């Protein structure tokens, strides 16, 4: 629900004990933790990993945290297309690799 | 977590949703926590279980619960889909009213479709998954069996029960591996293990001092106890291996449950006669670390799982990845479809299509062969594929650059190209082998190449054929047998195809050998076929798949009676890596090790592994 | 037409039916419709049937029942040994089901071979049909592409070919020459030029298949004879007395306008319009040869109407009207309408 | 001015045909009420429409009220009617009801005097009617309670429908009417034979014998008299069925030992006794025989297993000759069911010799379903199950026991009456193991497989071998807690195996009850208590012999996942499609082939290879249904020439019947493919010379077409197909002479025997509903075009079956699944026609159906199987025969001579010089 998410989001704000020293930074950090732990409980073991990969890639996409990447390279990371053409490989390296 | 989550959030109006897996009970954990928070004798709070007719009692309990303020636990919520639509309406009315403070509604249900979206939304979700491991699974198997029943039973019967617990445990760990493992997903419950014990228990009480029959008991475990799950019958032979290795005369003496363990250094054995409490302690210590090798799989078979695991996490993450970066300058789906279209239009696809009339006219039809019949049927299927994909391509290519109505299936093809998944309509045509879109096109042109060499001198069969690149491999095998039946003087039905692995490479110009048919493009998984030895052996650790050399395929009459050879191992061949109802024929190959080892390892042949040169 | 006309006379003497195939433009219906008029009403009795894609097998029988008189016994035929011809148009256009076979068409096959039709009222009665002939007229790329091969076998196939320079010039050239000769002894040579021009424009559009073709959103774009025919019709509307004199400047303007108003309206996109105007100028400049560059032969301002004449007290006069004159007439007439 | 005529119901005037008025009244209420309120002009005069609308509304309530009372009153009154037995039982309600019926008969007569029923009904009358209906309901509730007591008394009544139950209780005196509905309760025992009574008015009580569903008579030892209470004499009958089966078996087994050494053959002994008892006694002396072979091999005689093999294989052959020589259809299966068990028996001993198992009490022997006829002096059978019948408790007379993998339970003697035993296969043997172990552990057994497996049929045939009754239930998601509980309550009371068809499609709500109900029964079986306590109606008789079987389909659409609690109770078994070799082997042994086994493995292999190498055609049927129809033809030809060997005969049959269906491209490969199987054997083409000669002569004389060697072969092939198959498909390409081929055949039959009328129509052309015929707005049924030809062809028309040897109705439309569905009853082997009117028409053996189609793409694969197909290759007929007929003008000349087409154009005279140029 939108409504349930809104109550968890607000709860995260009320849990913050910082008094305007570094509230704005610590609040963001506390929200992420608060929302993630709620959803993780809701998720199965196999999916819990998948959801954490999103959150970081979505923070990277929007550039909320500073990371060294390229938009084309993130599209290549999510889906790698196998390109034929070169027959010459190394013995140890697989043909698929 | 459950003690924390109730107190910290969902005080009122937000009911708590539990999702339970088989062998897990949410009610046992909540009741303990429930007692510490407030006085809960079972009067104040009611743990109402949802049954038919008890829907009115639950409605009365939840209605009473709101004005009173005591929390109410409901179980087996999925069992009544009509009442959830009714319940939803009651929760919406009570959210607007806002009955008594410190009231909650706990609901627990197996995950299923046709659960109302509204309830799942408003409610907090909490999942409880049991620890996943061979040891953790063996432990859960012994906890299920009542302490006071196992103590009563004598050392002989409890020792063989142990070996069964392991057998049940190892099957759940195989389910985690896709092709290399089972080849199919089958449901296994504790009730199917309990069932098997109760039968075993009776057989020991009858025999008494007289020696127990394993031969009688093992059939039951393979054909009945875990036969009921397996329909395919290839998995059944694998299922019997585990069983045959676990259950034998020497089981009652300390013996390794894991197969062979020649130079593996696990040294995990069945516990000797001792008190029940000592059985669990020994289980926990001796299992210690859980590896693929324990089940009979190769180490590379675990690496291959992390590969299959890794791949799924990115196929999901692709769907989840939102807004497609929100623009900005990456090529659009319709651009990417146009680019692939241009590459296909650059190639002479219309030229690659083979007119049936021209090829039939080249053949005299008096000197025609069974081989010639198979190719003619094969090229027809290819023509029907190649015409369809060119039609779908020239249509979608026209729709991009030309003002025309865009059909729903054509939008899906554009979407499938961007994703680089093989299209659904294309996949249905020709071979069922999953690949990348760029890999498929490269593979398709190698199929087309095999038909081009056929069109020139059709009457003269090529010295080396490639069964890896046919629409039906089986069809070709029936053909090679037909040619032998004309040359020889017995029934075709009697002749069975028998593969023999050859040390010669493609270089050899010798072809059309009397009572023979050459093959190549066979790939062996879960093992390595050494050329020098001339036998199947354990795989190289880092090499996942081992390509076979030139395969010679002879037809010879079946044996009069069922004959079992230790040297010969029967491995199935599959068209795709998936190995799910793509069985073609049983190939035979010579192995110094026992067959039991290889059926347990799961070793099979695959036609297309994407480890094909050029 | 003359050689097909001979083939029909051959096929009418025999009980063999005829089937005509070709595009919407080809002019098949008219070639049959001409013949049915020229045939003697005692020897042969003609009737037209047109399917709008809701014509059920029962509705076709009601049309056949009415056409056929009641002979002695169960047999039904025309009295005094008259041969009965039923003309069918848009043969494939009746609605096709899931199964790809048309209920109204399949009925006709039962009639051709067995010669017995079961009436929905009194289904026990055989109701045998005799001395019946069926003349098909089938448009390809329309409704069902092809009809059932077992019916098509009973019919002798014939094709009308698409319009040609030699075919168009002989048809329209003879209509215009007969009308333009009554207008003025001069401007006969201008008639032939206009026929080659209208063809030239028509031909340059067919050549550009990418630009203009049949499609989902181009169901109408299809360029027939009818648009050439109504263009040729609207010239024939022009009275002699007003167009008397030098027709080097006045006719080409009229033609160009009328041509433009049956092609512009066909086009949806302003891109297609631009392409057409270029072909129309090239066409005019070729057949005319020398024309003044001062005043464009075709222009958006240029309109022709025979209602402006009626306001000014001229009788059956169709000429170019200026934009400001048009304003005054419409505004006055609107007050009369109110 | 509207009205309601009273139709006497002997003796109550009734409102019949009210609905026609009712619908008109509803239409008047609809538009009339809405128009008055909505219309501004209508609003001014509303004081009129509203009063009229209220009157129209009043009419409907009173009209629904008699219908709700008359139908229910009719039913309860009919329970009281002619039931003094049931009248005396509940006096308080019977009297109250009789009071209400007489009142109702009077009120209806008074109404037939009054005008509009609603106007007559008023309000007070409506209230009185509602009170009377409530009083009648009370009677139904009282009667329902009485039915439950009767249901507790007899287990079979629960299975029987309440409408049937009521009928039986009403006609408790009339014995022959009761015996009619025992066919629904039992697997066999359709009715009972009876001694003609003393006074002809009375119906007989004295039962001398029982009659099966197939009319097999089992004579009772002495006279069986029907006592008073219907439940009490039926429960005495239920036991007298068993008693008589038991009494014969003791005689059967004594004569069984005697025939072995005796001069009288086995096959002759099988004839004398009944299909059930014969098959059991076969299996009993098979198990004794095998048991004597094991004891010898303990002695050391290697040949003991080989001789037991040899003996079993000689009786199989000797019985195979008996099915070939003309027999009685009842005696067929009485003998063929034995063929299906003795083939398995032979496969068992083959399997024992190959694996080299020389010990008794090996698993391999314990696995097989063994039947033992022994008075065990140390009887453990009193512990393993509960002793029910007298003979089980006697312990002085040999009882029949059934042993299989540590599950030993007595042969319950239910009467099945020669229903066909399924072919035994290594999967069904394995399946029997799973189900028996489930019962051994007192829990349910569930087989899960794909559609067409016929798992329900295997579970039935298992219980049939045991001789316990088997009941089949089908669930359409209308099953309730109460309706389901009654079945379980009834099943527990009387020892009976419950098999649930499409159990998967059950509401997850009602399923969670079933799990609790089943759990309570299973919990009682583990305790093994003689009596148990159900959730409602606690005190019910329990029997250990009862077992619950549920058949799930994983692939079925709208599947609901079973609860984990229920899944743990029912042991899952894996089910696969039965192997085509093992079914074909039985069908071949049914026709009497000595080498059937060897041929079957060869036959199946052909068909499996044929699908792969031949081009995919829709008209080709490679299914089991097509195989049987090819074998049945081969079987008549086998019976004709038994002395000829089997392999050469089969060769000729397979080629002959498949050639027509097969196209020219596939004819060359298929002929060469056949050569693989029988390379040494040389096939001789068989053609009837009399039929070929008359066809050639008729085609030159009156058809004026050239009798081409390819053409005449197709006509002869069609004529054969019409003889074997009642329904045939003359498929072909768009432009050939498909029509000419069937037309030539008729004119040949006319010259051969007598004139042959044919009714040609196009089904596709005419609307599917109008062809078959449907009800109009007015309650009157019009005869369909197909439906009238079926009435006309039987009698009172030109096509009447009086002087015509062979008639057939021709159809030349494109086959569709909607259109054929209405005709799918006629398509099937059973010659039954279904219509919307429900008028029953039976297709005569001399009636045939010929369908003529261009493409069989719209048709379903099942539809192609149902009938015998014939493909005519365009190149084989050609266009030359038309051209030759045109140049000769013989075709044209004949049409002008003999047609109603008087106005036909005269064709020109062709010169001998002109003909030779044109040709
Ligand atoms: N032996 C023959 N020689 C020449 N012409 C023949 C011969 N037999 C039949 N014909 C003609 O060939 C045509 C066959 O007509 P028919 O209706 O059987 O064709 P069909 O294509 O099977 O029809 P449908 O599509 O309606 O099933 C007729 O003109 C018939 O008279
Ligand atoms: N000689 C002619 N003079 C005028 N119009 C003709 C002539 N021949 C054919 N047509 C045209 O033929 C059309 C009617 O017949 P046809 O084109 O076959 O109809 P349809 O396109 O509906 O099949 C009209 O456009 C008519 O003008
Ligand atoms: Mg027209
Ligand atoms: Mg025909």
């Amino acid at each position: 629900s939108l409504e349930s998410f809104i109550t968890f989001f607000f709860k995260a704000i009320n849990r913050t004990t910082v008094r305007d020293e570094n509230r704005i930074p610590t609040l963001i950090l506390n929200i992420r933790q608060t929302i993630y732990q709620w959803i993780s409980r809701g998720l199965f073991e196999k999916h819990k990993l998948i959801f954490l990969t999103l959150i970081v890639f979505r923070l990277m996409q929007k550039k909320i945290i500073d990371v060294a990447y390229e938009v084309a390279e993130m599209d290549f990371l999510i889906k790698c297309p196998a390109r034929p053409g070169v027959e010459n490989t190394l013995d140890w390296l697989p043909n698929i690799s | 977590i459950l003690e924390s989550v109730i107190n910290e959030d969902s005080e009122s109006t937000i009911p708590i949703f539990f999702i339970l897996s088989p062998g897990s009970d949410p009610v046992k954990e909540v009741e303990k926590i429930a007692k510490k928070k407030r006085i809960e004798p079972g009067k104040n709070f009611f743990n109402i279980a949802l049954g038919q007719g008890q829907d009115e009692i639950a409605r009365r309990r939840i209605e009473e619960g709101n004005k009173e303020g005591h929390w109410v636990m409901l179980q087996n919520i999925h069992l009544m889909p009509t009442w959830l639509i009714e319940l939803e309406k009651i929760l919406d009315s009570y959210s607007g009213e806002a009955g008594n403070s410190e009231f909650r509604l706990f609901l627990s249900a197996e995950p299923s479709t046709g659960i109302p979206i509204g309830i799942l939304d408003r409610s907090i979700k909490l999942t409880n998954e049991p620890p996943a491991g061979l040891k953790a699974n063996m432990k859960r198997a012994w906890t299920y069996f009542s302490k006071e029943e196992i103590e009563d039973k004598d050392p002989k019967i409890k020792s063989i029960l142990f070996a069964l617990c392991f057998f049940h445990s190892t099957l759940i760990e195989r389910r985690r591996f896709g092709p290399k493992g089972w080849n199919m997903s089958y449901p296994f419950n504790m009730g199917d293990l309990r069932d098997s014990y109760l039968v075993m228990n009776r057989y020991m009480e009858q025999n008494q001092g007289g020696k127990v029959p394993f031969n009688d008991l093992i059939y039951i475990f393979g054909e009945i106890m875990y036969g009921g799950h397996i329909v395919d019958d290839w998995d059944r032979r694998l299922c019997n291996s585990y069983l045959f290795n676990t259950m034998h005369e020497q089981l009652f003496d300390e013996l390794e449950l894991f197969p062979y363990i020649e130079g593996k250094g696990l040294s995990f054995k069945v516990p000797g006669q001792n008190p029940y409490e000592k059985y669990i302690e020994h289980i926990e210590t001796s299992l210690k670390q859980e590896t693929p090798l324990a089940y009979g799989l190769h180490p590379n078979a675990e690496i291959g799982f992390r590969t299959d695991q890794c791949k799924t996490l990115f196929n999901t993450l692709l769907e989840l990845m939102p807004k497609e970066q929100s623009r900005d300058i990456k090529s659009s789906n319709e651009m990417a479809s146009d680019l692939i279209k241009q590459l296909l239009e650059d190639s002479e696809l219309k030229n690659k299509i083979f007119n049936m009339e021209e090829i039939k006219n080249k053949i005299d039809a008096e000197n025609k062969g069974p081989y010639q019949n198979v190719f003619l049927q094969e090229i027809e299927y290819m023509n029907a594929l190649l015409s369809e994909i060119v039609k779908d391509l020239e249509e979608i290519g026209q729709g991009l650059s030309g003002l025309l109505t865009v059909s729903e299936n054509m939008e899906m093809i554009i979407e499938s190209i961007a994703l680089s998944r093989v299209p659904a309509s294309w996949q249905k045509l020709a071979y069922p082998s999953k690949r990348g879109l760029q890999s498929w096109l490269a593979n398709l042109f190698q199929r087309i190449e095999q038909l081009n060499i056929f069109r020139d001198d059709p009457y003269s069969i090529p010295r080396v054929v490639m069964i890896s690149r046919f629409f039906n491999p089986q069809s070709f095998l029936t053909a090679i047998m037909q040619v032998i039946s004309r040359a020889k003087a017995y029934e075709l039905n009697k002749l069975y195809i028998q593969t023999e692995i050859t040390k010669r490479s493609i270089e050899e110009i010798e072809g059309a050998a009397k009572e023979g048919a050459y093959v190549y493009g066979f790939i062996l998984e879960g093992a390595r076929w050494d050329y020098q030895l001339g036998q199947l052996e354990e795989s190289k650790p880092k090499e996942m798949f081992s390509v076979l050399p030139v395969t010679y395929c002879k037809a010879i009459p079946l044996p009069p009676e069922g004959k079992e050879d230790k040297s010969l191992y029967q491995c199935p061949v599959y068209k795709t890596e998936d190995r799910g109802n793509t069985y073609v024929f049983t190939a035979q190959l010579k192995t110094r090790f026992p067959p039991r080892k290889w059926i347990l390892a799961g070793v099979a042949i695959i036609m297309d592994v994407e480890g094909v040169s050029d | 037409t003359t050689r097909l006309r001979y083939m029909i006379d051959i096929h009418l003497q025999r009980r063999k039916p005829i089937l005509f195939i070709g595009s919407a433009g080809t002019g098949k219906t008219a070639v049959v419709r001409d013949y049915l008029n020229s045939t003697r009403p005692e020897q042969v009795s003609h009737k037209t049937i047109n399917f709008s894609s809701f014509t059920d097998s029962l509705a076709l029988q009601k049309n056949i029942e009415s056409m056929v008189e009641k002979k002695n016994g169960r047999n039904y035929g025309s009295a005094t040994n008259k041969v009965l011809i039923c003309f069918i148009d848009d043969f494939n256009m009746p609605y096709v089901d899931k199964y790809g076979t048309q209920s109204p068409i399949q009925l006709l096959r039962l009639i051709l071979d067995y010669g017995s039709i079961f009436n929905r009222e009194q289904l026990e009665e055989r109701k045998f049909l005799q001395d019946l002939l069926f003349f098909g007229c089938l448009n390809q790329k329309s409704g069902s592409f092809t009809v059932d091969l077992r019916l098509q076998r009973n019919f002798s196939v014939f094709s009308m070919y698409t319009p040609s320079s030699d075919v168009i010039k002989t048809i329209f050239g003879s209509i215009l020459n007969a009308h333009l000769s009554t207008i003025d002894d001069k401007a006969q040579k201008m008639a032939f030029k206009l026929v080659e021009a209208t063809y030239f424009t028509f031909d340059k559009i067919l050549k550009n298949t990418t630009a203009f073709a049949p499609s989902a959103k181009r169901f109408h774009y299809q360029f027939n004879f009818r648009e050439l025919a109504r263009v040729c019709e609207g010239i024939c509307r022009t009275t002699p007395g007003q167009y008397s004199g030098g027709d080097q400047g006045k006719l080409v303007r009229l033609w160009a306008h009328e041509m433009k108003r049956t092609f512009e309206d066909r086009f949806i996109a302003n891109e297609h319009v631009e392409f057409f105007r270029r072909y129309l100028t090239e066409a005019i400049s070729k057949c005319i040869g020398e024309f003044p560059e001062t005043e464009n032969p075709i222009a958006e301002p240029l309109i022709f109407t025979g209602f402006v004449a009626a306001h000014q007290g001229l009788d059956q006069q169709y000429t170019q009207c200026t934009i400001p004159v048009l304003k005054r007439v419409l505004d006055d007439k609107l007050e009369e309408y109110n | 001015k509207q009205v309601f005529e009273f139709t006497e119901y002997k003796e109550t005037k009734t409102f019949a045909s009210l609905d026609n008025m009712m619908e008109v009244l509803d239409q008047h209420s609809l538009d009339l009420m809405g128009m008055k309120s909505q219309g501004k002009y209508v609003e001014f005069f509303y004081d009129r429409v509203e009063d009229w609308r209220e009157k129209l509304g009043r009419v409907d309530v009173v009209v629904n009220e008699w219908l709700k009372v008359q139908k229910n009153w009719k039913i309860l009154y009919n329970i009281f009617l002619l039931s003094e037995d049931i009248r005396m039982q509940l006096p308080e309600d019977t009297k109250v009801f009789e009071g209400v019926d007489k009142e109702f008969k009077d009120m209806m007569s008074e109404v037939s005097a009054n005008p509009s029923v609603v106007e007559a009904c008023t309000i007070e009358r409506r209230d009185v009617l509602v009170g009377w209906s409530q009083a009648i309901k009370k009677c139904e509730k009282a009667l329902n309670d009485y039915l439950e007591q009767k249901k507790k008394s007899f287990p079979r009544f629960y299975f029987l429908s309440n409408q049937s139950l009521l009928t039986i209780l009403s006609n408790g005196q009339n014995a022959p009417k009761v015996c009619e509905y025992l066919g629904d309760c039992f697997d066999g025992l359709k009715t009972l034979t009876f001694e003609p009574p003393a006074n002809p008015a009375e119906t007989s009580k004295v039962g001398i014998g029982m009659i099966s569903k197939d009319d097999e008579k089992v004579p009772f030892s002495s006279k069986f008299i029907c006592e008073g209470a219907v439940e009490h004499w039926l429960l005495n009958l239920e036991f007298r069925m068993r008693e008589t089966l038991q009494e014969i078996l003791e005689g059967a087994k004594n004569t069984a030992d005697l025939w072995d050494s005796g001069d009288k053959p086995r096959e002759e002994w099988v004839e004398g006794y009944n299909a059930q008892i014969a098959l059991l006694t076969t299996t009993i002396v098979w198990t004794e025989d095998v048991g004597r072979a094991f004891e010898d091999l303990a002695g050391g005689s290697e040949t003991a297993m080989k001789e037991c093999q040899k003996l079993i294989e000689v009786r199989l052959e000797n019985l195979i000759k008996k099915v070939r020589g003309d027999l009685h259809i009842l005696e067929r299966w009485k003998i063929i069911n034995i063929i299906t068990i003795d083939v398995h028996s032979r496969d068992v001993v083959e399997k024992f010799v190959i694996q080299k198992v020389s010990e008794a009490e090996s698993f391999a022997w314990l696995s097989q379903l063994k039947f033992y006829w022994e008075n065990k002096p140390d009887s453990d059978m009193h512990l393993r199950q509960t002793l029910r019948f007298p003979w089980e408790k006697d312990k002085n007379k040999n009882k029949c026991i059934i042993r299989i993998v540590d599950w030993f339970r007595f042969y319950s003697y239910e009467y099945i009456g020669n229903a066909i035993r399924l072919v035994i296969t290594p999967l069904t043997d394995r399946c029997y193991i799973t189900l028996t172990q489930a019962l051994n552990l007192t829990m349910g057994g569930a087989p899960a497989g794909p559609a067409g497996t016929g798992k329900t049929e295997t579970t039935k045939d298992l219980g049939r071998a045991i001789g316990i009754p088997v009941m089949v239930f089908n669930c359409s998601d209308q099953m309730n807690k109460d309706s389901m509980a009654q079945i379980f309550m009834g099943l527990s009371q009387s020892g009976a195996w419950g098999c649930f068809d499409e159990f998967n499609r059950i509401s997850i709500e009602v399923l969670s009850v079933v799990s609790t109900q089943v759990k309570c029964v299973l919990d009682a079986l583990k305790e093994k208590k003689t009596k148990f306590s159900f959730v409602e109606e606690g005190e019910i008789q329990l029997q250990d012999t009862v077992g619950f079987f549920i058949t799930m389909n994983p692939g079925y659409a709208g599947r609901t996942e079973l609860p984990e609690n229920l899944k743990a109770l029912f042991r899952s078994c894996a089910m696969v499609v039965p192997d085509l070799a093992l079914i074909c082997e039985n069908m071949l042994m049914s026709e009497g082939f000595t080498m059937a086994r060897v041929l079957s493995r060869k036959f199946v292999s052909l068909y499996m290879l044929s699908r792969e190498l031949l081009s995919k055609q829709k008209h080709y049927d490679w299914g089991l249904r097509a195989v049987k129809s090819v074998l049945r033809q081969a079987g008549k030809l086998k019976r004709g020439d038994p002395d000829m060997p089997e392999d050469p005969l089969l060769m000729r049959a397979l080629r002959d019947f498949n050639m027509p269906k097969i196209v020219t491209d596939d004819k060359v490969i298929f002929r060469r493919l056949i050569g693989d199987l029988f390379p040494k054997l040389d096939p001789p083409t068989k053609q009837n010379p009399e039929l070929k000669k008359i066809v050639q002569d008729t085609t030159k004389k009156d058809m004026g077409l050239v009798a081409e060697e390819l053409f005449v072969t197709k006509v002869v092939q069609l004529a054969e197909i019409l003889e074997v198959r009642h329904c045939c498909f003359v498929i072909g390409p768009p432009g050939s002479g498909k029509t000419c081929v069937w037309k030539t055949l008729i004119k040949s039959y006319i010259n051969s025997g007598e004139d042959a009328e044919y009714d040609t129509l196009n089904p596709k052309a005419v609307t599917s509903d109008e062809l078959f015929g449907a009800y109009t707005k007015t309650k009157e049924w019009k005869n369909g075009v197909i439906a009238v030809i079926m009435k006309n062809q039987v009698k009172n028309e030109e096509k009447y079956k009086a002087t015509h040897m062979h008639k057939w109705s021709v159809l030349d439309g494109d086959i569709d699944p909607e259109w054929i569905e209405s005709l799918n009853t006629v398509m099937d082997d059973n010659k039954v026609l279904t219509l919307v009117s429900n008028d029953r028409i039976f297709l005569t053996p001399q009636m045939r159906l010929i369908f003529e189609i261009s493409n069989l793409r719209n048709a379903t694969p099942a539809t192609v199987s149902r009938a015998g197909v014939l493909f005519i290759n365009e190149t084989d007929i050609g266009w030359m025969p038309y051209m030759n007929s045109w140049l000769e003008r013989s075709q044209i000349n004949i049409l002008k001579q003999q047609k109603e087409m008087a106005n036909m154009p005269e064709y020109p005279v062709i010169d001998d010089v002109a003909k030779s140029v044109f040709y």
